[PDB]
């Protein structure tokens, strides 16, 4: 990024130096001119590789992954002005500065050229996003969840700095990927298992395992306004990607013990679908669907031996587009129905028809109808792990019918008569609700046109 | 931490009363005295950290000057070299 | 005035006014006897200063500049309507003794600073003597109720550390329940039938209650009649300048005294009021609850919003 | 020698269950002033056997702040028996 | 009075400049002898009966933790008998070195020291002048540094955060919050101080500006943790947004400079292939910030600001050098190319 | 003191199990006699047979895990193949944490300590093992 | 690391220096930018782009002592590395001259999949 | 019944051990400043047997 964080920053200065409710029109008219320059200067050729200019950008080569990051900040804005319009309007500003300064983190992440300032960009989020949880969210026990948001991703994080430090005083300096020619192997010992294991667990804190996992449906549960950085928690769980970037190298051959991590995310990828049939929450559903085809990429990548990095590559941001318009799905209607619980849901299909289109192709996308952005990648994991042996169909092909149940289970429930109440929720899908819930197929079914710009090195 | 003031600007807060022989209002020395100018000989331009592994020797001597240890040590045991033959003669010497 | 560290070195405000013209003075009266037919008449010739009674919008009576601001800023309960004392409320009637004390340090403040400021007499209407006087009939006459009476008798015990009291502190003549036909002559149209147990239990606290305060080595100047009508003015205005100075001061307890010698009686008298955020300081309330004065986190808590009109009236650029 | 072992148990009169322990607190303050002279003496014997002849105003400076230390907690258990009348070290309401 | 509040405060840290600035060892002696005798009356001034009662407690610890220095001070003089400023010759003598200085730097022995003393006094003004004891002694270990038994020093840091990691979930007092955290980074620049005593002091600077901060801020009001619920409302929201900046900073997050020198804490510690212990405290300071959250989740939450008293008038403290003072303990993490070059 | 913990890594090996736990049950003998200084002096004034503190049998309990720390590593490095190893060597956590589990009864004190006694003991034998150093010099 | 008791010595005088408009320079001060609102912040201004001369000096304050400050660092680490290279050319068996061999005699581990 | 109970037993478990442990360490510290000093000279006391500290 020559001049990406350049002009995103001088957006900063324009919300409480600006008038009146012309906050919103001017600071969604800004950001997407920025939409043009990620997308012109990137996508460039392309063999081995772009170092961009210096010591602070190597240019995303391998995986682009860049653009996704750019979308959401013209595409969330709409979406909190549901059920913000209360406050103060210097306190309602704040809210919106929080959210671009998170932005500007993550664009020099992802590219990062190094590991040094990987380290302190890869925990330079969790301060807004925090704050978010702690201010205007909803009802109580957000306190604990904030806690519980945080010591967990801390706690796992931390060995890193005893890890890389110990590699930039022992061989060489770690500025520099390209500069990791020269890579000694790794033999078994009582020493280097641990340099592996602090190497790796940090990781599996973001993108979650069947251990360590409870936060997770505590930040979506209990969730600011309508949606709001949940969205943003999105990229904040796929965005763990670094393991790509580390263990590609710096020991790659300790393999005997990666059966541990094979499994315990596989027995745990077939239960934590089923564990959510009988869940009474609707934010709490995505949510653990959100965790299955999320698990799906891992044994994706501690498989080495590409036709795997190829999907794994397509797979982040698979759910990242879908489970970011399920939110939108589900941050609409709660601004009409002041409750979350599904159950009490029932009647629909008939006051909402022109939304009950949307519900239809975003579930299908689950199911996810073979010419599409996620069956093309969910092919390879099987082109991958059936050459590991032939039992991992599986395991593996459940969690393609577990699914099938679980996403028609939601599609059915708004399907009843005679609704019972509501004298309330009469408003027939105004055009925030319909403009806000397009602009994520469109991109999605667009990318499956030619969907060669998916592709890793690989 | 040690600033040092005394080092730029050229007078003594103290810096007398630091050794055995630095001042001696009337040149009336100690006892160790002629140690302490042999001492501060070896190790002057020495940092310290080799001080202790090579000159090791002017410091022993010096070290037990101000004690004279084994000096007790090897004068107490005459008192058992002799002074166990108390009624077994050995007066050695007669007066005077 | 003692005006930060720098000023107080050159030129103190210790002993360099009190001539015996700072005569700290104070009257307490009763229901419509002593408001101003002598209390505000003592100003000549001795040159004191007079201040109110009581009142709402006293804190609003200062601020500039200046006009009194609404009582839904400041949320009292509601004069001239507490006379119906409604026992059984939402309420509540001791959010009133929340702000009428609370203006009560301010008024007893913004006398003493003046006199290092000039070094006139001051004369008070009700000190923070006077409020436990309405105590009596505020407990027995059942409109309030316990946890309401240990909050402020707490604070009063907090509230009062570095304080001089008056000299020459005059019970006004106050007559046997004349103020009962008073009460109805003198017009006051929400004055109603609030019965003896409000008006008997006040006249026992003089003697009571006050009697403490009486007790002090200041002389106090003692009647009991119907006013002054020319026979007690004179004789609070000469028979009190004779008795100011010599039969007066036993242990004195007010001149600022022999810590006026650049000590605590001359500096941290008169920094300890002046700008008065200090003594609204300890004034903040209670652990929790309290069960009366509370006061919501966004509703009513959202009522400083419609006061927050720019939170500074006018100040302009550049200076 | 034997000079210099005692005193040095000497030294060990400032035991602290028995410096700060128990009440009739002045038998407290009182072995801190004894700690002291057991200072006194023994930085006073290897200064004047070994002739310095300029350390000599160590043991005499040493006493001028031991007693002005010594001045000042004296000071304070009159303004603790200014409001109670006796020491009683197990008075305790500010804890911790 | 007034004149001479600045003559006893004047010769506070003309203590401490003759600690720094001696080569002899009765001078150093005098130094933090007549500091001791320096800090007794600002503990007085409202001649209230518990400040009496914990100076006092002040008092006698101090006293041994000077008289215990002279009897490490006469056996170099009886083991070789030069008075310069260096190695002690003795473990019998280095060993009652430390542990006498360790008590006014009071570590995880010696517990009551802090919070007892601190609670207690009604001056909360300052009260930062436990920074000065907390800079005097610090100027002597980087002298005293090649001769030490090696296993002590390491053994009181390892205790140190352990027992003021622990302190302050039972706590309410914002004072022992603030006594407790104290013995926190008291732990850390004793743990580097076998490796490169340069960058020591680095621990030590940035501990100073943010505990000058930290009582500035408290000095508006408060002084119990409920009553940092009755400020936002009604004294300034301005202040609830400035205190969430630095409670947060202070437990060392990456993006604030709170955490700058953990950062580099451990480049100096790892090289020398010392790896469990830096673990074992790094593990520890995830606790240090859980007394900041449960501590902000009140101030900046709007948790019931009762008891209606509203403050229309303006105010007037003095905030002396305190708005340019969150400038360098926040967005400096960036700011420190070389911190350890200019001080080093 | 030092003398101890190099009589214990240096001579037995998992054989000699008379001597063994012999050499290993002083330092659990000891540890319960710092606890013991503690109980009398921080908790409070005691019974008139001081030491008579609170809860008491602070050592009963110590040398009796202590004696056991070294007894089910010298049976077991004994029994099994003769080596000293990590899998070896965690038998001794799980057993020695129950009499702390068995004292002060269990379900929510000696649930757990099984669960963490046996970790740490683990890797003191990989802590040799490896070449770590605590308290290391350049 | 002689002469002791200065700022920066008199053998600091072959120095660049590190002169003006690096983006450190800009940013000693930038801050200080920020710093002074905050001075109006704190007060109830109300306005935040107040009067100058508090929204000025702040500026002098940090960009002067920033340039002054930075003389020294880049000097301490020239004679951070004045001292190495010396130590570097001397002692030869304390820094070996070590053969270079290409990718002909290495035969590594070697372990595929 | 599993996942936010025998998920939620070890965890915060860990919170519950350090509660229980931050009980014992200021509740017992309520004055007694004889029972402080005798605690001091037996830090100093163990101090002389137990390690290196003399050697
Ligand atoms: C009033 C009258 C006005 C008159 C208007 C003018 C007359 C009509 C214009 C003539 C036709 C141009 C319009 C394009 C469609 C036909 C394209 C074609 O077949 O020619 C090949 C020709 C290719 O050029 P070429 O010289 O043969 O070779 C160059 C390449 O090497 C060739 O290889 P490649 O790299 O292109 O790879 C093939 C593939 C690959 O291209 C892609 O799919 C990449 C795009 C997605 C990438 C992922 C993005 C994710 C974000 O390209 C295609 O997708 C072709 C499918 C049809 C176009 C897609 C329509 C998208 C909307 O044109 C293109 O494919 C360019 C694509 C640009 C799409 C523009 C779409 C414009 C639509 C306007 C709105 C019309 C709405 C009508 C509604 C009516 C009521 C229902
Ligand atoms: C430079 C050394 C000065 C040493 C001065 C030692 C004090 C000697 C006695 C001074 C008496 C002066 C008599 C004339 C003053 C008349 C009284 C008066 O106006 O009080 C104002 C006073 C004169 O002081 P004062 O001593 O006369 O009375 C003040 C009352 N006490 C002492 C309790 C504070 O002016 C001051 O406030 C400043 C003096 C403070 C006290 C002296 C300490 C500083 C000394 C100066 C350095
Ligand atoms: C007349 C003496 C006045 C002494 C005043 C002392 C005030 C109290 C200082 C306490 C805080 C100490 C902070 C240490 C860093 C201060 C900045 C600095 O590096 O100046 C030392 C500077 C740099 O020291 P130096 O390079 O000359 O040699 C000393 C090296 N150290 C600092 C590591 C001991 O000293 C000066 O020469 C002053 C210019
Ligand atoms: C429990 C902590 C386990 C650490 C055991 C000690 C590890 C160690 O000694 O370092 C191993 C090694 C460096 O030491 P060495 O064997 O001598 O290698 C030659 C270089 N000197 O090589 C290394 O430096 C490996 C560095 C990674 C090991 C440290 C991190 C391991 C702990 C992470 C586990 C997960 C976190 C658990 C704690 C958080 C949850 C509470
Ligand atoms: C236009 C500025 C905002 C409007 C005037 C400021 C009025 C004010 O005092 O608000 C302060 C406010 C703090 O928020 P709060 O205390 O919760 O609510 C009070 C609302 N009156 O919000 C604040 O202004 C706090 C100050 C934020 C930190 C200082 C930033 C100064 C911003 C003005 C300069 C703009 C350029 C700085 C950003 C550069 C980015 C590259």
């Amino acid at each position: 990024m020559l001049k990406y964080i350049i002009p995103t920053i001088m957006l900063m200065p324009l919300t409480w130096l600006s008038k009146n409710n012309m906050i919103w029109v001017n600071s969604t008219a800004h950001s997407l001119l920025i939409s043009f320059t990620s997308l012109l200067l990137m996508n460039q050729f392309g063999d081995n590789s772009l170092n961009f200019s210096l010591l602070f950008f190597s240019d995303s080569l391998s995986t682009p992954l860049l653009i996704l990051t750019m979308w959401l900040l013209p595409l969330m804005l709409m979406a909190s002005q549901h059920h913000l319009s209360k406050e103060n309007l210097t306190r309602k500003k704040l809210f919106i500065t929080m959210l671009i300064s998170l932005q500007l983190f993550l664009i020099m992440t992802f590219t990062a050229m190094e590991l040094i300032l990987f380290y302190i960009l890869f925990e330079a989020t969790l301060v807004p996003t925090l704050i978010i949880i702690t201010r205007w969210g909803n009802q109580t026990e957000r306190l604990n969840a904030g806690l519980y948001f945080l010591f967990y991703t801390l706690a796992g994080s931390l060995p890193l700095l005893v890890a890389l430090i110990y590699i930039q005083n022992t061989v060489g300096s770690l500025n520099f990927l390209m500069l990791q020619y020269w890579v000694q192997p790794v033999h078994n010992s009582w020493s280097n298992v641990f340099m592996w294991l602090a190497c790796m667990m940090a990781f599996m804190v973001k993108m979650p395992l069947y251990g360590l996992h409870l936060w997770l449906p505590k930040a979506h549960v209990e969730a600011p306004i309508a949606g709001s950085m949940v969205l943003a928690a999105v990229l904040l769980k796929l965005g763990g990607y670094g393991m790509l970037r580390i263990t590609l190298i710096l020991n790659p051959m300790t393999d005997f013990m990666a059966y541990p991590f094979i499994m315990l995310s596989l027995w745990g990828m077939i239960m934590t679908s089923s564990i959510c049939l009988r869940q009474t929450d609707l934010k709490s559903l995505i949510a653990y669907s959100s965790v299955s085809h999320m698990a799906l990429v891992i044994v994706a990548i501690l498989i080495q031996t590409p036709w795997s990095y190829m999907g794994a590559t397509a797979l982040m941001i698979a759910h990242g587009l879908t489970s970011s318009m399920l939110f939108c799905l589900a941050n609409s209607n709660y601004e009409r129905i002041h409750s979350r619980t599904m159950i009490l849901a029932r009647g629909l299909q008939t006051l909402l028809p022109l939304m009950a289109t949307w519900w239809l192709l975003a579930s299908l996308t689950n199911l996810a109808l073979p010419p599409t952005i996620n069956l093309i990648g969910e092919l390879f994991v099987v082109m991958s792990t059936f050459s590991w042996s032939n039992i991992t169909i599986i395991l593996m092909g459940v969690n393609m019918v577990i699914t099938a149940l679980y996403s028609l289970y939601m599609l059915i429930m708004t399907q009843r008569g005679k609704y019972t109440y509501h004298i309330n929720n009469i408003s027939p899908s105004f055009t925030r609700e319909n403009a806000l819930m397009s602009l994520h197929i469109l991109p999605l079914l667009l990318l499956t046109l030619n969907p060669k710009i998916i592709l890793g090195p690989l | 931490p040690f600033f040092d003031v005394q080092k730029r600007l050229g007078v003594d807060l103290d810096r007398w009363m630091t050794i055995q022989s630095a001042e001696q209002p009337h040149k009336i020395p100690s006892r160790c005295h002629a140690f302490e100018k042999e001492w501060i000989e070896c190790a002057h331009g020495i940092g310290s950290i080799r001080a202790e592994k090579e000159c090791k020797i002017e410091f022993e001597d010096f070290r037990e000057c101000l004690l004279r240890q084994k000096t007790m040590k090897r004068l107490h045991a005459i008192r058992r070299q002799r002074e166990k033959l108390i009624k077994e003669g050995k007066y050695t010497p007669p007066p005077h | 005035l003692q005006y930060g560290p720098l000023a107080y070195i050159l030129g103190e405000k210790a002993t360099k006014k009190m001539t015996e013209k700072s005569k700290l003075i104070t009257v307490d009266g009763n229901i419509c006897s002593g408001k101003s037919k002598l209390a505000k008449e003592i100003a000549e010739k001795l040159g004191l200063k007079h201040f109110p009674e009581a009142g709402i919008h006293y804190v609003d009576s200062t601020t500039g500049d200046g006009k009194p601001l609404p009582v839904q800023f400041s949320g009292n309960c509601s004069l001239e309507k507490f006379y119906d004392d409604p026992k059984s409320n939402d309420g509540n009637s001791y959010r009133l003794q929340a702000w009428l004390y609370a203006s009560r340090l301010l008024q007893y403040a913004d006398a003493l600073e003046h006199l290092l400021s000039t070094g006139q007499g001051v004369v008070l209407e009700r000190s923070i003597y006077s409020d436990f006087v309405f105590l009596e009939a505020m407990y027995r006459q059942g409109f309030i109720r316990k946890q309401c009476v240990d909050h402020y008798n707490q604070v009063k015990k907090v509230t009062i550390c570095e304080y001089l009291p008056p000299h020459v502190v005059v019970y006004v003549d106050v007559p046997v329940p004349e103020v009962q036909s008073r009460i109805q002559k003198k017009g006051n149209p929400h004055e109603m039938k609030i019965t003896s147990a409000y008006l008997q239990d006040i006249e026992n606290a003089y003697k009571g209650t006050f009697l403490p305060e009486m007790s002090e080595k200041c002389e106090v100047l003692q009647y009991s009649a119907w006013e002054a009508q020319d026979a007690e003015k004179v004789v609070e205005d000469i028979e009190y300048l004779k008795y100011d100075k010599g039969p007066w001061l036993d242990q004195n307890d007010r001149n600022l005294h022999k810590l006026r010698m650049l000590v605590q009686d001359k500096l941290e008298v008169l920094n300890y009021t002046s700008i008065p955020v200090f003594l609204p300081e300890v004034t903040v309330g209670a652990h929790q609850s309290d069960q009366v004065f509370q006061e919501f986190t966004e509703l009513p808590g959202r009522k400083y919003r419609a006061g927050y009109n720019e939170d500074v009236g006018d100040k302009w650029i550049w200076l | 020698s034997m000079v210099y072992m005692n005193i040095m148990m000497a030294f060990t009169v400032s035991l602290v269950g028995l410096l700060m322990y128990r009440s009739h607190l002045m038998s407290s303050l009182l072995c801190l002033e004894g700690m002291m002279l057991s200072l006194f003496v023994m930085a006073a014997l290897t200064i004047l056997n070994s002739h310095f002849t300029l350390a000599s105003m160590m043991p005499i400076i040493l006493l001028v702040f031991a007693a002005c230390e010594a001045a000042l907690g004296l000071s304070l258990l009159v303004m603790v028996s200014n409001t109670y009348g006796t020491d009683y070290v197990q008075n305790l309401n500010l804890l911790q | 009075n007034p004149i001479i509040f600045i003559i006893i405060l004047l010769t506070i840290m003309l203590g401490t400049i003759i600690v720094m600035i001696s080569s002899h060892w009765l001078l150093v002696w005098i130094g933090f002898e007549m500091n001791m005798l320096a800090i007794i009356p600002i503990m007085m001034k409202n001649h209230n009966p518990r400040a009496t009662e914990a100076s006092t407690k002040y008092f006698l610890t101090q006293s041994t933790a000077s008289m215990l220095l002279m009897m490490a001070v006469i056996i170099n003089l009886m083991f070789s008998g030069q008075w310069t400023v260096m190695k002690l010759f003795n473990p019998m003598a280095s060993m009652l070195m430390t542990m006498a200085l360790a008590m006014k730097l009071g570590m995880a022995p010696f517990h009551f020291w802090v919070p007892e003393v601190t609670q207690g006094i009604p001056l909360s003004s300052g009260l930062i002048l436990l920074t000065w004891q907390k800079l005097a002694p610090m100027s002597v270990l980087y002298q005293i540094f090649p001769s030490i038994n090696l296993n002590l020093i390491l053994t009181l840091s390892v205790l140190s955060i352990l027992i003021g990691g622990w302190g302050g979930l039972n706590q309410t007092q914002l004072r022992k919050i603030m006594a407790y955290s104290s013995i926190a980074h008291m732990g850390w620049m004793t743990a580097v101080l076998p490796y490169n005593p340069t960058m020591t002091l680095l621990n030590l600077i940035i501990y100073i500006i943010m505990t000058s901060t930290m009582f500035t801020m408290f000095m508006a009001n408060s002084t119990t943790t409920t009553l940092s619920l009755s400020h936002t409302w009604n004294k300034t929201p301005i202040m609830t947004v400035l205190i969430l900046a630095t409670l947060l900073s202070m437990g060392g997050l990456p993006p604030l400079s709170g955490f700058m020198p953990k950062w580099m804490i451990i480049q100096e510690m790892t090289k020398n292939n010392s790896i469990i212990l830096p673990t074992f405290m790094a593990i520890t300071a995830l606790l240090n910030l859980y007394f900041y959250m449960r501590l902000t989740y009140s101030t900046t939450l709007t948790m019931f600001p009762s008891t209606n008293n509203m403050k229309m008038k303006w105010q007037f403290p003095l905030m002396k050098k305190m708005t340019f003072l969150p400038t360098m303990v926040v967005l400096s993490t960036m700011m420190l190319p070389l911190t350890p070059m200019l001080s080093v | 003191a030092k003398t101890v913990l190099r009589q214990y890594w240096d001579i037995p090996e998992g054989t000699e199990c008379h001597r063994k736990t012999y050499a290993t049950t002083s330092i659990g003998g000891a540890a319960g006699l710092v606890v013991s200084a503690y109980s009398v002096a921080l908790k409070t004034p005691t019974s008139f047979l001081e030491g008579v503190a609170r809860t008491g049998r602070y050592t009963f309990t110590a040398a009796a895990i202590g004696a056991i720390f070294g007894l089910t590593s010298c049976i077991s490095a004994q029994v099994r193949e003769k080596p000293d190893d990590p899998l070896n060597y965690l038998i001794g956590g799980c057993a020695g944490g129950l009499i702390l589990g068995a004292r002060t009864r269990s379900y929510g004190i000696g649930a757990a300590a099984c669960a963490y006694m046996g970790l740490t003991a683990a890797l003191v034998k990989m802590g040799q093992l490896e070449g770590w150093q605590v308290f290391a010099e350049p | 690391g002689r002469a002791t008791f200065q700022f920066l010595p008199d053998e600091a005088r072959s120095l660049p220096p590190p002169k003006l408009t690096d983006p450190r320079l800009a940013f000693v001060g930038f801050l200080g930018y920020c710093s002074g609102l905050i001075d109006n912040a704190i007060r109830r201004r109300p306005v935040l782009l107040a009067g100058l001369h508090r929204q000025l000096l702040y500026i002098t304050s940090f960009v002067f002592v920033g340039y002054y400050l930075l003389k020294r660092q880049d000097y301490m680490y020239a004679v951070r590395d004045h001292d190495m290279f010396s130590y570097i050319k001397s002692h030869p068996e304390d820094f070996p001259e070590k053969d270079k061999k290409t990718y002909g005699e290495v035969f590594e581990e070697f372990h595929p999949v | 019944l599993l996942d936010l109970i025998w998920l939620e037993a070890i965890l915060p478990k860990t919170i519950s051990l350090a509660q229980m442990k931050a009980s014992t360490l200021v509740t017992n510290q309520k004055g007694l400043i004889k029972l402080y000093f005798l605690s001091f000279l037996i830090t100093i006391l163990i101090s002389m047997i137990l390690f290196n500290f003399h050697e």
